[PDB]
RNA sequence: GAUCCUCGGCGCCAGUGAGGUCCAUUUACUCUCGCUCUACCUGCAAAGGUGGCGGUCGCGUGCCUCGUCUCGCGGCUGUAUAGA
């Protein structure tokens, strides 16, 4: 069920970057739920989810809202990888990252998800 | 002295005890120290061949006061390590801090404050209590503990820091957490000689852990199962071998643990494959061949010894294994416990 | 087909997002292995007096070597790697 799967080379790497910046600039809304609030929302400006769910049925529901809301969803491959990503200690299963008017982060969301357009 | 030592004679001893957690090794030849989760900096004891167990330790305390020196911490240590001489023991960890002090009745007298985050990282130079403290803001202080008293700070670091190995020159080999980038500090002049990496079956994340085989050259692990040796010489790496400790759509298990012998080439690398990796550099000395795999849990931290003597013939080492990770808990497993893997290498 | 109020009884109650539990210095819990004194006993168990192997001082010194090694008696009290 992950078909926008993120490839190792490099594409996963920029997309963890990123993860890691924003959560610098605390544009970050970590873990499934919060994710969830921040599309529901529409604040959110590009997902990455985990394709090492053990479960992946529990952040399956996700891409239906993603879809109505028409923001770009994409999977790496470990929720490791994206945990600490974050800096949270744990493992972080699905990742939200908004945007404000002006940033240069901004900027690399909206370069970032002309990649995940690529994708998908 | 790599051939010289006999891998399939190994002498191993699983100790483990109440804490369940543990994080770090600390030698001081020979006396063994550790550090646990539940709060505990242990002093235990091994040194007869021909079993001890352990003496003492100390408790990290949940003390509301403010800026104080004393046997008080405020939270668990993360990683321990000792002097040469054997008579100054220091940590510091997420209570943001430090403390050095008497080895011997193991009572804080002082607690260095200087970081602000965390201190994710500890080393010293040889034959001198100079102190290298390298901390989650992303800097590396540099202490004069013969005075107990504050040097200098250095900064370089694209991201949170993440380990420091050093020796008996003032240098140091650090590396940050994720930006792929082991970073050689001129610690007098304060300058910094930057290698970073990029590999190029994962690509590199983060890159965990380092070693100082000499004054040369030295080797750092990363999380997609590289291990690189880099020259000082030359910013392109010595050596990249991959997929360190094996597969786990599979990933490479990423290496956890990295510890070298100083002017050898006998290089201690383990992860949550549940084997110790031993590698050497070649007699090319550019290259790295397999001295081979030689227990269960997830392996943090990995310690060093040698006979030492006239003869100098087999070491001692062991490896600090715990149940998670050793400054987060993002993986858990149920094997491993706060346990010592004494594995002694014959002739 | 009246609706609402009053008086009864019977039930019953938004957000955020990374912190949180114990408290001088202990030794988790279970299974196996190894068990540093022995004997006579005042002795039913269990505790004390004494003897073999001791072990340490004082002394006689034995010694084809007058040091080390074969020993003994007189004040005392047991201790080996010791736990895997």
């Amino acid at each position: 069920a992950a078909w926008p799967k993120a490839e190792d080379p490099a594409l996963v790497q920029e997309l963890l970057d990123c993860v890691q910046q924003a959560s610098h600039y605390r544009q970050l809304k970590k873990g499934a739920n919060e994710t969830t609030k921040s599309v529901n929302r529409g604040t959110s400006e590009l997902v990455i989810l985990a394709a090492d769910t053990q479960p992946l049925s529990i952040v399956l529901h996700i891409p239906l809202i993603c879809e109505e809301k028409n923001v770009p969803y994409v999977y790496v491959p470990s929720k490791v990888a994206l945990g600490r990503a974050c800096g949270v200690s744990r493992a972080v299963i699905a990742v939200s990252l908004t945007s404000n008017e002006a940033s240069d982060l901004n900027s690399k969301i909206r370069a970032l998800r002309d990649k995940v357009e690529r994708l998908a | 002295l790599a051939s010289e030592l006999a891998f399939d004679k190994a002498t191993y001893t699983q100790f483990r005890w109440n804490s369940g957690t543990v994080t770090s090794v600390a030698v001081c030849p020979p006396y063994a120290y550790t550090t646990t989760k539940d709060g505990y900096l242990t002093k235990w004891k091994l040194q007869d061949l021909p079993r001890p167990e352990r003496i003492c330790f100390a408790k990290a305390d949940a003390r509301k006061a403010n800026d104080k020196t004393y046997q008080g911490h405020l939270k668990a240590p993360l990683v321990v390590k000792a002097s040469q001489d054997g008579k100054f023991v220091v940590t510091g960890g997420a209570d943001k801090r430090l403390v050095v002090y008497n080895a011997a009745d193991l009572k804080p007298i002082k607690a260095f404050t200087q970081h602000r985050d965390a201190v994710t990282g500890l080393a010293f130079r040889r034959g001198t209590n100079q102190l290298y403290s390298c901390s989650k803001d992303r800097t590396v202080k540099v202490w004069s503990l013969d005075e107990l008293a504050y040097v200098e700070t250095l900064f370089g670091h694209q991201d949170e820091i993440l380990d420091i190995d050093a020796l008996g020159q003032e240098r140091c080999v650090s590396v940050g957490a994720r930006d792929r980038t082991a970073r050689y500090w001129k610690v007098p002049e304060e300058s910094q000689l930057v290698f970073r990496g990029g590999g190029e079956a994962a690509h590199e994340g983060s890159m965990d852990r380092v070693a100082m085989i000499d004054d040369d050259m030295f080797v750092t692990g990363s999380d997609n199962g590289d291990l690189a040796l880099w020259s000082i010489q030359r910013k392109k790496p010595l050596h990249v071998i991959a997929r360190a400790h094996g597969l786990e759509a599979p990933q490479p298990r990423g290496i956890t643990a990295l510890r070298t012998l100083p002017y050898s080439d006998l290089i201690f690398s383990g992860s949550w494959d549940g084997c110790i990796r031993v590698w050497r550099l070649s007699e090319d000395k550019r290259k790295l061949e397999a001295v081979g795999i030689l227990v269960r849990g997830i392996v943090n931290d990995i310690a060093l010894f040698e006979r030492g003597e006239r003869g100098r013939d087999g070491l001692c080492v062991v490896v600090v294994t715990g149940k998670e990770m050793r400054f987060g808990r993002w993986k858990y497993m149920k094997e491993g416990r706060c346990g010592a893997v004494i594995f002694e290498v014959p002739k």
